[PDB]
């Protein structure tokens, strides 16, 4: 059976921790925003 | 089902094999690379994407991407390429007839497990799947039911205290400081001698330099004073193009960021204090056994002299009557996979698998109540 | 001592003067030139070497070489000529009685700074000397104590975040992409119209073309589409011999390599993403003030529209709530020198000089524990 | 369509044939000549212009014009005569039924390629056409997908690095120094012995002298010292009128301008240093394979001993641990044409042609997004 | 179909490179100028 | 007092960074080697 989809949340860049925008030069850290407010970042593959 | 598979998908390395084996059959970096140059020759079979060892070999023309950062998948499209390579190209097996035991660091986002489950069941159609904690598996490889496991890989350092068959989740600690941060720090400190490694392939070059030449000093200030007389501690490393570099005090300043995270600008305490805090967060009666069974595991803990330094610092923190023992096997780099293969071949573990029937009737959220 | 000297001797331009002045007294390229043709006329007062503006004046018969490349001195023999010209011909002062404040890019080789100190103390006999970071001085000129300085000179681009006087060295980023690379790129792309500037004097000609006519597009694809109607964006330039060249879309393809380094074949992020990464590597509580006080400095940041483009790109990266403000003072070229003249004249700074007594005591290595 | 034509329209030579052939069917100089004297014999079949070998035969009463200079067409009215001769006289074919593959040097003006496309589609009505880089085709003739090609024709020298199918356009270097400059230099230096070749026919005579007797010294200073005791290195050459000249140290001072461009008054690096710079501008991990696969091609690289000198010079520049290998095929004069014939007959290449239907809907500018 | 014409730009004579006026004795290096600006040279066939 | 000398290390040519051999046409990039190992390059003033 198929279940709808697992939506991975947008990454929050803290001082130091789970996520960083500089980690992967091959990924572009695109801003994710809904309702006009920024929810975080996700690593698209362009740069 | 023929046999179970064990895949230790760490931040930087992928270790795949079969349950019951004593070593991973396939080991390759968790890298997806794509060409960053023009391409003028027609034919030649120029693929638009390379995975694992092939990407490493061709890295001179590729932009290398790690789909996993700090033990968390940042790009699932490339993670699916990693898994497809792992199953069809490395193991040469059909996932539809083999259970898959995956690994994850503790305190990960819950959606990371859910998408692992969804991909394993919907795109690979695995009959069964499980997601075990990396440090818990490492205790299996040590043949112990009691002790604290200090596990450091490419992206995550975590400590899990385990008494007799029982873990203590409140005492589990995690640092987002591991081999990747040390590689970047070595890249930044090699510029003091004029070396300017910047590209992703040069990141792998610096990682090789780190793995071959970095080591943990027993006394940092004394070794700095010794390296001030700069003739003995310096080592030469030949780059892939023939130019050789000289590295001196950077050899031990390179792993020192593990014990002094302030070298990276981090506020967190070192790995020695992380283990001590993890032990002190447990019950008083069990601390004595955790001190004598401090298991060291992970590829980052492969620096020479790291066990002696860990013993030196923990003896200074723990009460003087405790007998501190740092248990560093020769196979720390594969302890997680060995424990996963042991667990996946236990008769008592066969009912702990997430069955395909359970996924059908419960969805990806089954992983939270079935695994851990 | 009478007064302090400030020498912002960057990769491309030497900018010298006195502390307390609001503008450098002498500005000339960091160029040493030697004749490349047969001297037939006896007498004439010929010279085996020419320095600075004199080399530019007679660059036709001269081969021009930059002692500094990427903020690092590659030939100290010509650096001694450059500094001797600066002291005895441009400023017309004796270094024996003036403290000297020098400038250096961050993440430079440590031996480059050491030989700066050694030459200043043993060859020019300066009573005192100091080496300051170029981007740090630009914050002094702006009058701020909080903000991130994006300095783009001729050899180096670097960002230094500072919050209430405290710099964050772990967040400092460096790009080896600056005006020299853009000049070479413009030389490359001008061949599409048949212009074949090859010699070093023609490199200066192309640098003049770049400084006069190159500009930053707010939307690169829109500007390309507009330039497809090739009568509006085209500009004429007259060569020193009178031939007139026409430049078109190259005018904005000329600075675009700053934001798309892949034009140069490089893997690094653009200058906009470098600043954003530098801000994100800082503490969460201080990023809001770094966004509102992003300061531009250096000669390369003098392109028209670079402030608006940097503003546009950063607000698309930073969270929508932040008030992205780019500060681009008209004195962007001399921002480093003005900050150095301010710092050297501060009463609280007079005990931070490296004294000649300290040099006798400690040697060239004194500069590492005294300076940034 | 019957078959594809390949025309290697270099600065000095035209080499034409059919795809799939192992050697060009027609080879003749790219020369258009017109009479410079009074015709007095009525009839006689006199004509206002001669092309190719007929111009060479009649060059005494003719003024010889090269429509191509430095790989760029300077007079299209004569380049069209060259192409008309190539099609209707040398190959004896109708271009309206044969796709035509032309060659061009890199970093050429974009209008030169556009007029090639426009002439091929609007005057010769070719069903399809394509423009390929000369050095790229030379790698095809070598049976390689990895290596750096140093191509030296009559007008241009260029190096193109390729690694496993992908070229690095940022590392491509171009020198406007080739066989024509060497011929003019030999004309200049032959005046030291009183030989005063001045006309275009005498330029062809000096070109023949250069091709027959000029050679590359392994050690220029030692060969000069050996030629100082002039007995053995001198050779005799007979002019077409019966007078014989003697050439001495000029034989190896003749190609030395390739390695020391200062002999011509040029500032640029030698052909050995340009190749080394092109290799060093590539990625670190691919330089090792570029060193072992340095390919020489073009008519200018046909000097005896040029491969040994190139090996000697690059060995002194490259790091000592690299194995420098200079591949100089015996037929490297036609290496570009052989690669073009291989490419034009490849099955996968047949969908990369610029079709007549594509030119009709897009015009001459189609060539920029199709060929490179 | 006929597209209007490819206009080759006037040659710019640098110190050394793509173009020179001395290369071809058979071509006259005529000056090309539009308005008052001399855009370069082109090789006519007279000398 | 006079300290012995600051020895500038040989420049290591990476893909893109601090040093390049093509930057200065006036400098010859002579190879630096000690023992049999190539330490890097330095810019002598001959070309
Ligand atoms: N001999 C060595 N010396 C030093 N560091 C090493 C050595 N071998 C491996 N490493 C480091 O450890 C990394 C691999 O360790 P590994 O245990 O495979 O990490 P992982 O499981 O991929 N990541 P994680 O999710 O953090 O466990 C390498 O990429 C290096 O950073
Ligand atoms: N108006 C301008 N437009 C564009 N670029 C310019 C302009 N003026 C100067 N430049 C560039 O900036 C350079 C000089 O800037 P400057 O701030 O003096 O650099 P530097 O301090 O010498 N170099 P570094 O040590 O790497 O910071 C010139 O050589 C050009 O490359
Ligand atoms: N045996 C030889 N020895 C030396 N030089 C030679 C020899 N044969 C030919 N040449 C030179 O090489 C030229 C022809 O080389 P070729 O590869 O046909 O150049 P091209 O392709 O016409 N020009 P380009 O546009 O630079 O590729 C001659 O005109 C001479 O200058
Ligand atoms: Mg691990
Ligand atoms: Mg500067
Ligand atoms: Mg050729």
């Amino acid at each position: 059976k198929k279940w709808p989809e697992v939506k991975i949340p947008a990454r929050i860049i803290t001082t130091s921790g789970n996520a960083s925008v500089d980690g992967n030069p091959g990924y572009r850290p695109t801003r994710v925003d809904s309702n006009g407010e920024t929810m975080g970042y996700e690593m698209r593959d362009r740069v | 089902d023929i046999a179970a598979l064990v895949v230790d998908n760490g931040s930087g390395m992928c270790k795949a094999g079969f349950a019951g084996d004593d070593a991973p059959r396939a080991v390759f970096p968790s890298i997806v690379g794509r060409p960053r140059h023009q391409g003028v020759m027609v034919g030649m079979g120029q693929k638009d994407s390379y995975v694992g060892d092939e990407a490493q070999s061709k890295r001179g023309i590729l932009t290398l991407k790690y789909p996993i950062e700090h033990g968390i998948v940042t790009n699932w499209d490339d993670m699916e390429k990693i898994w497809h390579h792992t199953f069809y190209n490395e193991l040469r097996v059909a996932p539809e007839e083999h259970p898959v035991l995956l690994t994850e660091a503790p305190l990960n986002p819950k959606a990371n497990r859910e998408k692992m489950t969804q991909i394993m069941f919907e795109t690979f159609n695995t009959p069964a799947m499980y997601v075990a904690i990396q440090a818990v598996l490492s205790l299996y490889a040590s043949g112990r039911t009691t002790g604290i496991v200090m596990d450091s890989g490419d992206g995550v350092t975590h400590t899990v205290p385990i008494y007799e068959g029982y873990a203590l989740p409140h005492a589990i600690l995690r640092l987002d400081l591991a081999g990747r941060d040390l590689t970047d720090y070595l890249m930044k400190i090699l510029t003091e001698r004029g070396y300017s490694f910047t590209t992703t392939a040069e990141r792998e070059i610096v990682r090789d330099i780190k793995e071959k030449l970095c080591y943990v000093a027993l006394d940092f200030e004394q070794e700095m004073a010794t390296a001030a007389s700069s003739s003995s501690l310096e080592k030469s490393y030949e780059l892939p193009d023939g130019q050789v570099i000289t590295i001196g005090n950077e050899r031990f300043r390179c792993p020192e960021a593990l014990f002094q995270p302030s070298f990276l600008g981090m506020e967190s305490c070192g790995i020695h204090e992380t283990t001590f805090n993890s032990i002190m967060k447990c019950d008083v009666d069990i601390r004595k056994d955790l001190y004598a069974n401090t298991v060291l595991s992970g590829g980052t803990t492969m620096y020479p002299g790291i066990a002696d330094r860990m013993q030196k610092e923990i003896t200074a923190l723990a009460p003087s009557t405790m007998k501190i023992k740092i248990i560093a096997p020769p196979e720390r780099k594969y302890s997680v996979w060995i424990g996963g293969s042991i667990l996946a071949s236990l008769s008592t573990f066969q009912q702990m698998w997430i069955s395909k029937q359970e996924y059908d009737e419960s969805g990806p959220s089954i992983v939270h109540r079935k695994c851990f």
